[PDB]
RNA sequence: AAUUGUUGAAAGGGAAGGGCAUUUGAUCAGACAUGGUGUUUUGUAUUUCACUGGCCAGCAUCAGUUUUGGUGGCAGGAUAA
RNA sequence: GUCAAGGAUGCUGGCAUAAUGGUUAUAUGCCGCCCGUCUUGAAACACGGACCAAGGAGUCUAACGUCUAUGCGAGUGUUUG
RNA sequence: UUGAAUGAAGAGCUUUUAGUGGGCCAUUUUUGGUAAGCAGAACUGGCGAUGCGGGAUGAACCGAACGUAGAGUUAAGGUGC
RNA sequence: GGGUUGAUAUGAUGCCCUGACGAGUAGGCAGGCGUGGAGGUCAGUGACGAAGCCUAGACCGUAAGGUCGGGUCGAACGGCC
């Protein structure tokens, strides 16, 4: 008999590994889960555990995301390591010459990338250009852009965006939602 | 190769080296326990013959047992004890006698046997049920290096320097009892005496304070 | 795959995941939208507010090909010329070769203007626009023609 | 059909279950509630100071 | 019932509709009768298109 | 592997605490004191005493 | 002979019998757990069954061991016999339940050939 | 399969069945080979040949955990009374 | 170099098979109330169950929520044709 | 020794969803009652959901909470049989 | 919580070191066992006997179950992804 102050057999709650049965994605995490064992930078513990992601936690990251983190002082000579899909973006119409190192390029970002001269990199190039993660950026999309993150912790006076199917004048603009009808949420 | 070779030699030195500074640091301890000892008892001496009376110091430190199993034990009472890391039955820490414990002890005592180790009952303790905190992991200690590889910033080199750093109640104490795993005693081996267990050490039974008596359950239990 | 439901899992067990108590029954808070106002109200409150009522003017016989206006904005408006042509038309910014953008045959009804486009002259076609991306053409250099 | 009415039995070791969760202070806490005459001007204290810090740093 | 927070849906199988499901099983066999009609067509109102 | 016992085992009370060997040598456990006189007050002998 | 192996402790050497098998020839002996709300043997009382449980696992050093000290691989035909011919001390052949007679000769006759155990050399042997 | 007949075995003082453990009866699986210096050898190289591994133990020297004795040296107190 | 120092080795005997062990029946010692179920509470003097074989109970669909895997990614969805 | 002691088993956060929404007992404080194995509250600990050792027997008492084993030591209770 | 890649070593949902823990209804989740049929595969088993069925005969697995021997039998049926 042992008073229990934590709950016994209890697991960490984070990802050891990837539920991905992509075998490529599986050679990146033995490659960096040998660089995070042997190499003792911060950087691959970082990118081994971003391997585990999923898709909403890896969100895509656009290139002017990469071309405005490449305008920070000092940092346009980094390699932007995304660990996830790089997507383009026609809103941007001067993008650097510079080093993205992503596990995915659309072919709009690939194109975009090395029309100005740059250069699309995996992330075992990554690994053998840069072991330790030197001289790199490590960029991350933006997670609660999400559409399902909209209604997460809906209730009274949350302004937290209610799941419905069809929106609209008479679909939830009545009582409860206006001084006139009834109340206002 | 030679270049091992090299870093044996330089290990084995390094290695004598430390065992002189703990064979000396035992000694030294070994001579201050015995001039403590030999004053107070001639501070007695001295008293009785001046016709006055040597209040004798108040006691640093307490060894605390718990004794009461883990079903039916009130919340805060509870929390206490799992403060003081007695979380299953015969289980012992040391415990700093402040005011802030001894209102932790007043609170527990229906549930543990406490009283004043001697150096022989710490030393003891320490050498047969000793292990350490590492990485949390409960290390058996069973070796100075591992002891001077996590109490050695606070100038810790030996399991006779933890032990003084217990007897004597010093600047490092939190940090040496915490690193000390709270120790797993067994049941006493010749009974502990008392025919039912949960009155008071006073009444007849085994809690409470139990002031120089806890020496005899321990070793016991040890 | 039936194989990996939990009803394969609720074999042997006897009340099959649903409760002793509780005890799976037909229809035990009604059926439907069933009791909004009553027995529901702190659902339908809370996580549906809005749900009763009438709000505004009834369109007796909506068509929405009348309110047909899909906006483009202006920091795509670029994307509507080819992406081959667009690079030599981005270099030498010139009036008197500028690109006309039919909007509406590119299928948008308004113009607005949400941000930078670069500072080429464009011709834009488009049936309605906003003031402030009227402001960014005709400031890169452009003009706004109006078709229907 | 008589029955308990209710209780608190239960409730604390329930509402312990989770911990009894201390509301998270913040550097910068939300000026709802604060004076209006102090939050307009606030706005433009703050405006004021930086500017003058981006004056003063460019 | 009316339960946790999901959106409110207007599924209208309410009345008897298991009497008038139409499942297109025949969408390949209907394919090929039509090319075979278009074919049939063409050979009987030979050279017009 | 296994937690060899100090208080039994002399080669692991050698291996941790070095001064056992001089402590064992010298005998430092079994010591005389010193013959000291002191004799105590009739203030304390009667109050001792004292019904 | 075999590999050297430490001695076989098997823990709960007794079959796993349902309850109430014994007395209702409905219920056969198959295991399994009385999920029932009032069961003596689920609550585990003094005096009833055992319950398998994952304590009377075996030592994984000495798992799947028959008592010779060879895992059981089972073999249809002299290709399967073959696979252990390199695992002799680790593996014993046992011939499947339905290969004939005189097929069960010539795997018998392979395998004293490569020195490969045969768990059964006798199944459709005649005398 | 329920249910039944015969034969064989077994047990049986107001149930029977079951758990742990062993006695008794019945029944059954598993292992001696091995590498080996050695030629008294026949089909002249086949082979001449005490080793080895399976089951149960006895003692000795140890290690770990304990239990039960014998005995020695110190310390303290009203430096016992 | 040795050792009792990061976990047993040395020497010897008998047997080499029902001897150890397994299964099995029985006997003995102690324990063991009939399961399912509703229940605050079941061995209940609560309910279902005489026994056996076969059959027998969270399925499919429309529209969705969260999460996850995949493809492409400001796009995306070939399969109405 | 960065502003008391002790502990910290990692800390913080989010999504989603099952069951449940008949309780009952015990020490202490209590209301209605003459009182209850009554009806109703407060705090805690239990039973429900839980076996084990003891109270002969028993859901709640006492001791103690449970992987499979070996050895030791005990708790509550006992030691004429 | 860690260790392990310039034959780790070709099992890196591997091997190994270290420490703690293990009760459970309703319930949740995970890893597996079995069944009918389908794609692939073993150039799988089989009239020299497939499946079935009987078996206080044997082996493996904590278990779901799997495997084998004997009898009966007579045309098909398994392992793995
Ligand atoms: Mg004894
Ligand atoms: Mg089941
Ligand atoms: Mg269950
Ligand atoms: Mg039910
Ligand atoms: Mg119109
Ligand atoms: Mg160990
Ligand atoms: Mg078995
Ligand atoms: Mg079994
Ligand atoms: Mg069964
Ligand atoms: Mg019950
Ligand atoms: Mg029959
Ligand atoms: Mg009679
Ligand atoms: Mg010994
Ligand atoms: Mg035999
Ligand atoms: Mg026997
Ligand atoms: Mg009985
Ligand atoms: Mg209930
Ligand atoms: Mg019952
Ligand atoms: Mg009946
Ligand atoms: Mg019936
Ligand atoms: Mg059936
Ligand atoms: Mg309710
Ligand atoms: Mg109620
Ligand atoms: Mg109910
Ligand atoms: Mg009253
Ligand atoms: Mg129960
Ligand atoms: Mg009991
Ligand atoms: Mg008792
Ligand atoms: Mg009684
Ligand atoms: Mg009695
Ligand atoms: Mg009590
Ligand atoms: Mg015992
Ligand atoms: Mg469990
Ligand atoms: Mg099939
Ligand atoms: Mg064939
Ligand atoms: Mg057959
Ligand atoms: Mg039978
Ligand atoms: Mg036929
Ligand atoms: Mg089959």
């Amino acid at each position: 008999g042992i008073d229990h102050t934590s709950k016994q057999h209890k697991r960490s709650g984070h990802r050891t590994a990837p539920k991905s049965d992509n075998v490529y994605l599986k050679l990146l995490v033995k490659l960096y889960t040998f660089l995070a064992r042997r190499t003792d930078a911060p950087f691959n513990k970082v990118v081994l555990k971003a391997l585990f992601l999923s898709k909403i936690n890896r969100p895509p990251v656009s290139v002017s995301r990469i071309a405005r983190a490449l305008k920070q002082e000092g940092a346009a000579n980094k390699t932007v390591v995304v660990v996830g899909t790089v997507t383009d973006d026609a809103r941007i119409f001067e993008f650097p010459k510079t080093t993205v190192a992503a596990l995915r390029f659309t072919a709009g970002a690939r194109a975009k990338i090395v029309k100005a001269g740059g250069e699309c990199i995996t992330l075992d190039q990554l690994a053998v250009r840069a072991p330790k993660g030197q001289n790199t950026l490590i960029l991350r999309g933006p997670r609660n852009s999400r559409e399902a993150v909209r209604h997460f912790g809906m209730g009274p006076h949350k302004g937290k965006a209610p799941r419905i199917l069809s929106t609209g004048r008479k679909f939830e603009r009545a009582r409860g939602r206006r001084r006139s009808k009834g109340f206002k949420v | 190769a030679e270049q091992v070779a090299a870093e044996r030699a330089a290990r084995k030195a390094a290695n004598k080296e430390k065992r002189a500074i703990i064979l000396e640091r035992n000694a030294a301890y070994q001579k201050e326990y015995e001039t403590a000892e030999r004053n107070i008892i001639q501070a007695k001496r001295d008293a009785k013959a001046a016709g006055s009376y040597y209040v004798e110091a108040q006691h640093k430190l307490v060894f605390v047992v718990r004794i009461k199993g883990i079903n039916k034990i009130p919340p805060k009472p509870r929390k206490v004890l799992q403060l003081l890391r007695l979380t299953r039955i015969n289980s012992g820490t040391f415990v700093k006698v402040t005011k802030a414990t001894l209102e932790l002890l007043k609170l527990i005592e229906p549930y543990v046997a406490y009283g004043y180790p001697s150096y022989s009952t710490i030393r003891q303790l320490v050498y047969k049920r000793g292990f350490g905190k590492i990485n949390k992991q409960r290390v058996p200690l069973s070796d100075n290096a591992i002891i001077e590889a996590n109490l050695g910033k606070y100038g810790i080199l030996s399991i006779d320097d933890l032990i003084h750093e217990i007897i004597t109640v010093g600047p490092h104490f939190k940090q040496a009892n915490n690193f000390l795993w709270p120790f797993k005693l067994s049941n006493p081996s010749g009974g502990w005496g008392v025919p039912r267990k949960f009155k008071h050490f006073i009444q007849g039974g085994s809690f409470g304070n139990r002031e120089e008596f806890i020496n005899k359950l321990v070793k016991s239990m040890n | 795959p039936s194989r990996f439901t939990k009803t394969r899992k609720h074999r042997g067990h006897v009340s099959a995941g649903k409760g002793r108590i509780g005890k799976h029954r037909k229809h035990p808070g009604g059926r439907g939208m069933a009791g909004g106002q009553h027995h529901h109200r702190i659902n339908m409150d809370k996580y549906h507010p809005g749900y009763f009522g009438k709000v505004g003017m009834r369109y007796f016989h909506k068509q929405q090909a009348h309110f047909w206006k899909p906006v483009l904005n202006l920091d795509k408006l670029w994307t509507l010329i080819p992406e081959d042509k667009r690079d030599q038309y981005l270099k030498s910014a010139s009036k008197e070769t500028a690109p006309v953008i039919d909007t509406l045959a590119a299928g948008y009804g308004k113009i607005l203007g949400k941000g930078r486009i670069p500072n080429v002259p464009v011709i834009v076609k488009a049936r309605f626009v906003s003031k402030l991306a009227e402001e960014k053409i005709r400031a890169a250099g452009g003009v706004v023609e109006l078709i229907a | 059909a008589k029955s308990k009415n209710h209780t608190a039995h239960n409730q604390t070791r329930k509402a312990h279950r989770n911990g009894i969760k201390k509301p998270k202070t913040y550097k910068y806490p939300s000026l709802k509630g604060v004076d209006p005459k102090f939050r307009r001007n606030h706005k433009h204290a703050l405006h004021g100071t930086a500017k003058a810090l981006a004056a003063a740093k460019k | 019932a009316i339960s946790k927070n999901l959106p409110i849906l207007k599924n209208h199988f309410r009345k008897h509709w298991q009497e008038r499901v139409k499942v297109h099983f025949d969408q390949a066999g209907k394919k090929v009768s039509r090319r075979n009609a278009r074919a049939t067509r063409a050979a009987k109102i030979a050279p017009r298109p | 592997v296994l937690k060899k016992n100090p208080l039994k085992n002399k080669q692991v009370l050698l291996r941790l605490n070095p001064y056992a060997k001089v402590f064992a040598a010298e005998k430092l456990g079994s010591k005389k004191a010193e013959k000291t006189g002191t004799k105590p007050a009739a203030v304390f002998t009667e109050t001792l005493k004292h019904d | 002979a075999s590999l050297p192996h430490p001695k076989i402790v098997k823990k709960h050497t007794k079959k796993f019998k349902r309850h109430h098998s014994d007395r209702y020839h409905r219920v056969a002996e198959n295991w399994r757990k009385q999920k029932g709300i009032d069961s003596v043997v689920r609550r585990r009382f003094r005096g009833n069954i055992s319950q398998p449980k994952i304590g009377y696992g075996s030592n994984k050093k000495t798992k799947f061991l028959s008592p010779s000290g060879h895992k059981t691989f089972l073999v249809a035909n002299v290709k399967d016999l073959e696979t252990l011919t390199m695992h002799t001390k680790t593996y014993a052949a046992e011939i499947a339940h339905n290969i004939s007679a005189k097929n069960r000769v010539v795997i018998l006759a392979r395998a004293k050939a490569l020195g490969i155990k045969v768990t059964n050399p006798k199944g459709r042997l005649a005398l």
